[PDB]
């Protein structure tokens, strides 16, 4: 399925019927929207001069 | 002293004796290398590496 629908929390549930459990159970996964996106800055710091030197 | 004596690294002292003196005798050394330099290729190497010496 797309990227883009399940972020839009279609809520997919693998629906399973059972002889002991009669009761289908359902097990939603979804974005939950709560979240916020605040994008990362990564930085990229060198190895320190006193490991170079060390050789 | 003999000139060529001088020319090797033959190091000499001219010990003297005065009263107004703490061990009572000084000793005073001079050789070649003691002497006029003419050459200096001070190297003054700059370095990151810091702590250690050399
Ligand atoms: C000093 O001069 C000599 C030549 O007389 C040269 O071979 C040497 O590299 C010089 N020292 C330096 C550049 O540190
Ligand atoms: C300085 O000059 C002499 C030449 O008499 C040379 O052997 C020596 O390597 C030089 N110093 C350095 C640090 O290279």
């Amino acid at each position: 399925i797309c990227e883009d629908d399940w972020n839009s929390g279609e809520r997919f549930t693998c629906t399973v019927t059972h002889t002991d459990l009669p009761s289908p159970l359902k097990q939603t996964i979804s974005r939950p929207k709560g979240v916020a996106l605040h994008r990362p800055d990564v930085y990229l710091l060198p190895p320190a001069r006193e490991q170079l030197n060390l050789r | 002293v003999s000139e060529e004596e001088w020319n090797t690294g033959e190091t000499y002292t001219c010990v003297v004796a005065h009263e107004a003196l703490p061990n009572r005798v000084t000793e005073r050394t001079v050789d070649k290398s003691t002497g006029k330099p003419t050459l200096y290729n001070v190297s003054l190497v700059m370095s990151d590496t810091a702590g250690t010496c050399y």
